[PDB]
DNA sequence: CTGCAGGGTTTTTGTTCCAGTCTGTAGCACTGTGTAAGACAGGCCAGATC
DNA sequence: GATCTGGCCTGTCTTACACAGTGCTACAGACTGGAACAAAAACCCTGCAG
């Protein structure tokens, strides 16, 4: 939330341990392998019926957008960088977060809950644009670092 | 070339005299001054009026041995 | 008159610089076991300046600069 | 007191009022013309220092010899320029390494090839025998090349 | 009554080796692979000359 | 219209300048258990001291 890069952190970190007698922030390390379980890839489910043609596993995560691309030269080329998500995944993490709010919700419309396990609807938005010829630092020449279109959901 | 005959004719006589050489390197404000870059970018005012200004006081401030005593803090 | 440009007042920033050191100054004269009452008039701090510039900065008058710093 | 050290020589010259960088008198200490440093390397006295370059300086504003231009150059040891600011007379440690290490870097370069039985080898020779040298850096000790050395490349 | 050299005490404080197990921190790779000024030697040539 | 020359071209040589900082990760560096140790710290306690 502060966009604090991991050298900064740790140094602050070491600081504040060796100032004041306590451990007030939590290592690296410890605080990485606790994120691990908010990215996509990190929860069972199931879909019944089983999807139309997309791979059984779930434990996937930061894909390459290229989708294998046959890197023969002849053809035409694949150097357009991608990263994305198996939106599926994408959508279990977002909906597992929202499960503490769910849960509320349904605490606060009083419903039942050995009742409630079926009957729901989640409505996706989604949206899609791309930011012109992006500036950054020692890029002197092209390193294609202008384009990116930046497809997303809520 | 300079530098060469400098090490080839006067690191003894300097050496001799006063002490210690690369003791009195220059590297420290060359290498440093990669703090002028950073600074620049992160902590800009932003508007060269200011620009140096404060670009100098948070480089004092991060000189000074005081806060480099309090950021080791027990080793 | 077209150039910006900051510094101090060179004295005001050696007695900073020494008055910022007055810890480390009592206590080596307190680890020489010298008198630290008396023998109060006499020091002798040898201190280094140097400049160099940097050229070519991405201005936000020409893009380089000089910088003077000592130690 | 005060110790004029921090300078790279550029700085040094343009500031002590001499002709930079690679004329005639080279040494920012001794007196001695170029070529005379390749024979004889060892024994040179340091003579360079902030007074007398105010002399010199007078003397070549006055000019009370009524020498010509040249003659006028030598009894000065050539400085021209008035000196400003204070230098201590030495060196860098950090360029004497850099030097150092584009000289050798070059010398390497050239002793790929052969230049005392080729004495004047041409430009793209030159330009082969850098390829073949940065692939002998690179196949072992895995280095890679840059534009220009900093201290590490250099260490 | 005084001065010290050296008994005892119990207390640190360290002392030994082999399994960890957490850590910070010093490795990894990773862009780009060309510039700018100024001095000097030699060829040489515009150009005045007699 | 040859002649010689000041000066201008070009080629080469020397000193300067951006190449951090960012995530991953492996390693060595730190922590412990019984045995047993020696080495000093400070009171107490005694002698050999006048
Ligand atoms: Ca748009
Ligand atoms: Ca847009
Ligand atoms: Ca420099
Ligand atoms: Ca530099
Ligand atoms: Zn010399």
């Amino acid at each position: 939330n502060t966009f604090l890069s991991c050298s900064q952190y740790h140094k602050m970190y070491r600081t504040v341990k060796a100032t004041s007698g306590r451990q007030i922030f939590q290592p690296l390390h410890t605080l990485r392998n606790a994120e691990k379980e908010l990215l996509p890839g990190f929860h069972q489910f199931e879909w019944q019926p089983a999807l139309k043609n997309v791979s059984t596993s779930w434990d996937v995560g930061i894909i390459d957008g290229l989708s294998g691309w046959t890197v023969s030269v002849d053809d035409v080329p694949a150097d357009t960088i991608s990263r994305r998500f198996r939106y599926d995944v994408a959508l279990v993490s977002a909906l597992k977060d929202l499960e503490e709010d769910i849960m509320e919700g349904l605490r606060e419309r009083a419903l039942d809950d050995s009742m409630c396990t079926s009957g729901f609807t989640v409505v996706v938005k989604e949206s899609c644009d791309g930011m012109g010829d992006v500036s950054e630092k020692h890029g002197s020449g092209p390193a294609v670092p202008e384009k990116a279109v930046r497809f997303s959901f809520t | 070339t300079n530098y060469l005959h400098k090490t080839l004719a006067h690191v003894p006589e300097i050496v001799e005299r006063d002490g210690s050489i690369g003791a009195w390197a220059s590297e420290g404000n060359e290498s440093g001054n990669k703090l002028f870059r950073r600074f620049r970018k992160m902590n800009a005012r932003q508007s060269k009026t200011f620009e140096l200004e404060d670009i100098l006081k948070h480089h004092w401030l991060y000189t000074s041995k005081y806060l480099q005593k309090f950021m080791e803090a027990h080793k | 008159a077209d150039t910006i440009s900051r510094r101090f007042r060179y004295d005001v920033a050696l007695v900073s610089a020494l008055k910022d050191l007055e810890e480390d100054i009592m206590e080596g004269l307190r680890e020489r076991a010298l008198d630290d009452s008396m023998c109060t008039s006499g020091f002798t701090v040898v201190v280094k300046e140097s400049c160099d510039g940097m050229g070519d900065v991405s201005e936000k008058v020409p893009e380089k600069a000089v910088r003077f710093s000592f130690t | 007191f005060f110790r004029g050290t921090g300078y790279d020589e550029k700085m040094v010259r343009e500031m002590e009022g001499l002709e930079a960088s690679g004329s005639t008198y080279i040494c920012t200490l001794c007196d001695s013309t170029r070529a005379e440093a390749s024979q004889n390397m060892v024994l040179h006295s340091i003579t360079r220092s902030h007074d007398e370059n105010l002399e010199r300086y007078e003397i070549w504003r006055k000019n009370p010899f009524s020498e010509s231009a040249d003659e006028l150059r030598d009894r000065v040891k050539g400085v021209s320029a008035k000196p400003f600011m204070e230098t201590q007379p030495t060196l860098d440690a950090l360029h004497c390494d850099i030097g150092n290490a584009t000289e050798f870097y070059k010398i390497f370069q050239d002793e790929i090839g052969e230049v005392y039985q080729k004495p004047n080898p041409s430009r793209e020779e030159r330009r082969r025998w850098r390829s073949t040298l940065d692939k002998q850096l690179r196949k072992k000790m895995k280095l890679k090349p840059v534009m220009r050395m900093n201290g590490n490349y250099a260490r």
